[PDB]
């Protein structure tokens, strides 16, 4: 039922849902078993973690790599520079070494800001995926997943989460002759929600979202007007409910 | 050193454009403007198959015109190893400019222009519209990262170990050994909060019915399986075993 | 900027970007937002309009009735935005921007090879060939840390630089996706009024 | 060789641009790749009027 909620939301009728129910719950399942294929596979669509714990390690083993490095003094080694040099000359020794290590520090510290400045933008966005693709239907487009967004669920992963968005899409399109309004009686009547499409010969009213026709009649259109000033009005017959009952 | 033709005034020996770069020079000997250009250079990129695929490659001299080193003139530089076909395929190895490369066929190297797509034409009509008879349902997938590894340094003790000739003399460097370690601290705590806005978004503890039966629909794999020493889902346990 | 620096081309050209637009535009033109959401699905463009109308909670025949008018306006308006474009100069700016502040940045650093640093002259042949080499060695470390000390901060700001275009771009693209690829319910997020 | 003292100060920087180089086309990708194939209009450009 909350199935059916979300397909009116998409703009799909629920007896769309209720009719199909097997078959779109064996399209989820199969949709769902895949997923867990496709994880598993060679282009490792991890990338995103596994780049940012690759980021942090690079990182510190490269401020590790800074201390043994003289930068210009006679060498990077703690006691050497006061075992054999004099106070006088170690002190500016000790300077050098100072200046460049906590150089090395402070660069450090500047890229992991600037990295976790990137990584609180990415938190924000999936905090909001997981606010309005979650927690909600979104009608945003290509927001939480590709095509017209039904739910999602969330896992977690380590240091980020994967959100398996599960969204409906059209499969097998037919073309029609469509007509912006008919005309009954001098009347133009649009259709209140769909579309008037036309078979060949006949002239039904569909959803704009899945091909189930109906006839045309004065539920699924309203009046507006005459057929003088709409460019493209078709003739044809309109049916009226009362008038079969009324006559019995 | 090439001929220029410029126009230096009689007085003029140098000749220089923006950040004071000698463009131009005139001879001593014979009144003559040679204008500079500075030697050749640039950075020497290798296009190559996975060594599971090949142990083959391509060369790619970037910037280098192919006059200073099969041998291609892209846009990027010069392409030496890879040949160029006249066809179109999706990007696998980008190269620049707009061409690509690959490994494929004589299986070797070739390199081509990206193609953007299959081309489509919509049959478009005064009164002709589509609807779609069939649907599916596609389940796709987004990462994404939400935290990073809190690190702390004692920057005393990286700077050198047991010693206290340093800190004597690092003292001199006022705060510095401090705003690092503020920095680093309001880091860890944005990392935390981070976590906290994108999975503490439920007051409540919610739990499944023992009865898993919602309609036909199947949640097994994503739904905590009891069996793993961590109430894990199926897919979330693929996914912590994969990322290590 | 060529003093051991390179400006890469990129990987898509502005032919590239052009039939890429050209795709969203003729998409949008002849299926609406049926092609971002599945399979481009054609639908006349007064329709297509009306279904945007009613999206806006305008129902279709104020469409219909109008569409001359309508049609009138869009091209007037359209006309007027090139206008517009042409004139004003300090419209297209930001990218104007951008292409001002890397230039700014590499012309800096180039020039700020020239700088002294505190060292007895900014050409290291000068002091190879000025001063004796055994003690060359301390001027030109000096010098060495100087031009790293410029390169490094070079690459900080263009790395924050970076970090404002991101933004910009994933701000673009949620705008493609979102006002392009089909109707934003999201005030003043595609332009003021009802989109 | 004073400079390969330092060592990994010019790995840093190389990498660092290389970064901003690939992301870069990334953006551009992300923005204008919306598309999975290449559309184009009819020969004939009547729209409605528009
Ligand atoms: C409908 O018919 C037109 C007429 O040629 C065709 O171009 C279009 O592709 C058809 N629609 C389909 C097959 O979905
Ligand atoms: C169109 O209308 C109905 C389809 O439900 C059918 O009775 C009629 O034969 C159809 N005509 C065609 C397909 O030409
Ligand atoms: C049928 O449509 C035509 C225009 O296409 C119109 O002139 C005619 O009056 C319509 N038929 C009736 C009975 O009104
Ligand atoms: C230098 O001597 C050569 C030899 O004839 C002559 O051609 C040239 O004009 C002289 N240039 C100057 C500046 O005296
Ligand atoms: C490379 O040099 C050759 C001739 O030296 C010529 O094709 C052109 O100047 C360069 N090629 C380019 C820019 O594609
Ligand atoms: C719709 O597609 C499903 C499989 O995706 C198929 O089993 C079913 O028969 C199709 N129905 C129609 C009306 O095309
Ligand atoms: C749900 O799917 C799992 C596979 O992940 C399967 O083992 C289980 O039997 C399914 N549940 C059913 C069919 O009720
Ligand atoms: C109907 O379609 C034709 C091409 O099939 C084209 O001229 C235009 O879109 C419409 N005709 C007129 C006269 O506007």
């Amino acid at each position: 039922m909350q199935m059916a909620y979300r397909f009116n939301g998409i703009g799909v009728t629920q007896n769309v849902l209720y009719e199909n129910q097997k078959l779109i719950a064996n399209q989820f399942n199969s949709a769902i078993g895949k997923i867990q294929d496709s994880l598993s596979s060679t282009p490792s669509a991890l990338g995103k973690l596994q780049d940012v714990v690759n980021h942090n390690a690079q990182a510190l083993n490269t401020l590790v790599k800074q201390l043994s490095s003289k930068f210009g003094a006679i060498s990077s080694v703690l006691n050497d520079i006061l075992s054999r040099l004099d106070p006088p000359e170690a002190e500016v020794q000790i300077d050098r070494l100072i200046t460049g290590r906590l150089q090395s520090l402070q660069t450090y510290v500047t890229q992991q800001l600037i990295r976790a400045a990137e990584i609180r933008a990415s938190a924000n966005l999936a905090a909001t995926k997981m606010s309005e693709c979650v927690l909600g239907q979104s009608k945003r487009v290509d927001f939480c997943g590709k095509g017209y967004h039904l739910m999602s669920f969330p896992q977690s992963a380590p240091h980020g989460v994967v959100f398996l968005h599960v969204t409906y899409v059209p499969a097998q399109e037919k073309n029609f002759t469509t007509a912006p309004a008919i005309c009954h009686d001098g009347k133009a009547h649009f259709p209140r929600e769909g579309v008037f499409v036309s078979n060949g010969t006949h002239w039904f009213v569909t959803q704009r979202n899945f091909y189930e026709p109906q006839i045309i009649t004065t539920d699924n259109t309203f009046v507006s007007g005459n057929c003088d000033v709409v460019i493209g009005i078709v003739n044809n017959t309109v049916y009226d409910p009362l008038q079969p009952e009324l006559d019995s | 050193l090439t001929e220029s033709n410029k126009k230096f005034l009689p007085f003029q020996q140098f000749g220089r454009d923006i950040a004071d770069t000698t463009d131009a020079v005139r001879d001593p000997q014979t009144l003559e403007i040679l204008d500079i250009t500075p030697c050749s250079f640039g950075g020497v990129s290798v296009i190559t198959p996975g060594t599971n695929t090949s142990n083959q490659v391509a060369v790619l001299y970037q910037g280098v015109n192919c006059t200073e080193v099969n041998v291609f003139q892209t846009r990027a530089g010069c392409l030496i190893g890879a040949e160029y076909v006249n066809n179109s395929y999706e990007c696998d190895i980008p190269i620049g400019a707009g061409i690509c490369a690959s490994y494929q066929t004589s299986q070797s190297i070739i390199a081509y222009t990206m193609s953007l797509g299959a081309e489509n034409s919509v049959a478009y009509s005064n009164n002709s519209i589509a609807i779609p008879t069939n649907f599916t349902i596609s389940v796709t997938t987004e990462i994404l990262p939400v935290s990073m590894t809190k690190t702390s340094v004692d920057c005393t003790m990286y700077i050198c170990g047991d010693s206290t000739e340093c800190s004597n003399l690092l003292l001199q460097y006022g705060s510095f050994c401090t705003q690092l370690k503020r920095a680093l601290t309001g880091i860890a705590v944005e990392q935390d909060k981070n976590t906290q806005e994108v999975f503490a978004q439920v007051k409540q503890i919610y739990k499944t019915p023992p009865i898993k039966y919602f309609g036909g629909f199947n949640f097994s794999q994503i739904l905590p399986d009891p069996s793993k020493p961590s109430k894990r889902s199926p897919i979330e346990d693929l996914l912590f075993n994969k990322v290590t | 900027k060529f003093n051991g620096l390179t400006v890469l081309p990129p990987l898509l050209t502005d032919e590239m970007i052009a039939q890429y637009t050209s795709a969203l535009l003729a998409g949008t033109i002849t299926s609406g937002w049926t092609f971002g959401a599945g399979p481009a699905l054609q639908i006349p463009f007064p329709m297509q309009m009306a279904y945007r109308f009613n999206g806006i909670g305008v129902t279709q025949n104020v469409l219909y009735e109008n569409q001359k008018l309508i049609a009138n306006q869009f091209n007037s308006a359209i006309g007027k935005i090139q206008d517009s474009l042409s004139s004003t100069p300090s419209a297209l700016g930001k990218l104007q921007d951008v292409v001002n502040h890397n230039a700014q940045a590499l012309n800096t650093l180039v020039k700020q090879l020239s700088s002294k640093f505190g060292a007895i002259s900014s050409v290291l042949n000068d002091i190879l060939s000025r001063l004796d080499p055994p003690e060359a060695e301390v001027q030109i470390d000096r010098l060495i840390t100087g031009r790293l000390q410029s390169l490094q901060t070079y690459v900080t700001q263009q790395l924050i630089r970076a970090a404002e275009i991101r933004a910009s771009a994933n701000l673009a693209a949620t705008k493609m996706s979102e006002c392009v690829l089909g109707q934003s319910k999201r005030v003043d997020f595609c332009g003021k009024g009802y989109h």
